[PDB]
């Protein structure tokens, strides 16, 4: 589990660090707010969009961050393919011993 | 030109369930208290069938 | 046991009540290179400290 | 599978837009650099310089909001 951690942490510290350019080649570094122009403009919003608006852009960011960090300690039905996979491990190893 | 082409997919299919006692024994009870020693082997049936 | 596997008794001549337990247990690997290579395995045993 | 790998890169400063005569300019389609001496636009994969001139940006408002922006200016051709 900390070596599967490890190569999470990687691939979140090279998206926030690189953006999109390590998974072709190497690391080529940006600042994010111009990584962010560049998401902006490959929809179809211009450029000028995020930089006028970056402030309101980032709290919802960190809201919705927050949000799912608090749905997570609350709900239980997430999560709920893993369990079934682990579920259905040990019950035919049961029923192997029973029969 | 504007063509237009059709393709046609499968979804689902039949949706199916069995009876161990009506299959096996059918109404004798004989053959019926003969199969609860395969007692675990139509609960697995009937598991992946659901 | 839930398997039917004869796992306790009571002695008859002094009246105690015994388990019985296999004595085979734990799971054996062996860590070979090729045949041609050499002839020198390695063994891991789990569940064991 | 044929394909394109880019190799050999370097630093450049950069800014987001940049305020000339009270107006802010963003460019269309690359990055704006800085070598040090003067100001260029590139396009991202290739370095390849371009003078800043009215048909490589657009403007978009006053440079008051934009947090990086700069002074420098514009090309226009006549
Ligand atoms: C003989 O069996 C009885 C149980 O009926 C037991 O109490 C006694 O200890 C046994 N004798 C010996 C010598 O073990
Ligand atoms: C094996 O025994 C040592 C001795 O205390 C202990 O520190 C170690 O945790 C044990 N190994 C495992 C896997 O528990
Ligand atoms: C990028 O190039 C600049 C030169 O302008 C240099 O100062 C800087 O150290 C370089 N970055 C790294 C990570 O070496
Ligand atoms: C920056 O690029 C221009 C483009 O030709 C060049 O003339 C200038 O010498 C470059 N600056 C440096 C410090 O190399
Ligand atoms: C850019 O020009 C304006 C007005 O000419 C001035 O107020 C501002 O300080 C300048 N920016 C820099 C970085 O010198």
């Amino acid at each position: 589990d900390d070596m599967i951690a490890a190569y999470t942490a990687a691939l979140v510290s090279g998206t926030a660090t690189a953006g999109w350019t390590f998974g072709a080649g190497a690391a080529l570094q940006i600042p994010f707010a111009m990584q962010m122009a560049y998401r902006f403009n490959g929809i179809g919003v211009t450029q000028n969009v995020l930089y006028e608006n970056q402030k309101q852009i980032a709290n919802q960011f960190n809201k919705a961050i927050s949000q799912i960090q608090e749905s997570l300690t609350t709900t239980s039905t997430a999560l709920g393919k893993l369990q079934d996979v682990v579920n259905q491990n040990a019950q035919a190893l049961n029923t192997l011993v029973k029969q | 030109s504007i063509s237009i082409t059709t393709e046609v997919m499968p979804v689902s299919m039949a949706k199916t369930s069995v009876d161990c006692n009506m299959y096996i024994c059918g109404d004798s009870t004989e053959c019926a208290n003969l199969l609860l020693q395969y007692g675990s082997f139509c609960t697995q049936l009937n598991r992946a069938l659901s | 046991d839930v398997s039917d596997f004869t796992d306790s008794v009571r002695d008859p001549k002094t009246s105690e009540i015994l388990d019985i337990s296999p004595c085979s247990f734990g799971g054996v690997s062996v860590i070979t290179p090729g045949t041609n290579a050499s002839s020198e395995v390695a063994v891991l045993y789990q569940d064991v400290n | 599978h044929v394909t394109y790998v880019p190799s050999q890169e370097r630093n450049f400063t950069t800014a987001p837009a940049i305020c000339h005569e009270g107006k802010a300019y963003f460019p269309r389609e690359g990055v704006f650099v800085f070598n040090g001496t003067s100001w260029f636009i590139t396009q991202r994969n290739f370095f390849s310089p371009q003078i800043i001139t009215t048909d490589n940006t657009f403007v978009s408002g006053n440079c008051d909001v934009v947090i990086g922006i700069i002074n420098n200016t514009v090309y226009d051709p006549l």
